[PDB]
């Protein structure tokens, strides 16, 4: 079989950098979503391969609903 | 000997409060960016260079 597929995958020299490029623009193209319902100021974004975390902080203290409405 | 009427009072009280123990909650605060942070003097820390 030969299946159309022009996506990206391992086995390049620009799988690595490209992948932590592309889920950085990714990451703040949407995290400047959450900010049409919420005031938060982003201070650290990370990005390696399989995994990626950003963290941020808020105008006051932390509740359960705020993670709820943020996760959805 | 039990007097019906002279034991009887009225109890005053106040309608329907509401009780709120935290209080600073109702609070947001923010912090202005620390590189124009000042202290009592208005005049900047962390300037010198």
């Amino acid at each position: 079989k030969k299946i159309q597929y022009g996506a990206v995958a391992s086995g390049e020299k620009q799988t690595k950098a490209a992948n932590s490029i592309a889920n950085l623009a990714l990451i703040k193209t949407v995290l400047s979503r959450i900010s049409n319902k919420y005031s938060f100021a982003t201070k650290i974004i990370r990005v390696d391969g399989d995994d990626n975390y950003a963290v941020l902080q808020f105008n006051t203290e932390v509740t359960k609903q705020m993670v709820q409405d943020v996760s959805n | 000997q039990f007097d019906f009427r002279a034991s009887m009072h009225m109890l005053t009280s106040n309608l329907t409060f509401t009780v709120y123990s935290d209080l600073l909650a109702f609070v947001s605060a923010d912090t202005v960016e620390p590189i124009n942070a000042v202290a009592f003097d208005n005049m900047r820390i962390m300037n010198e260079l």
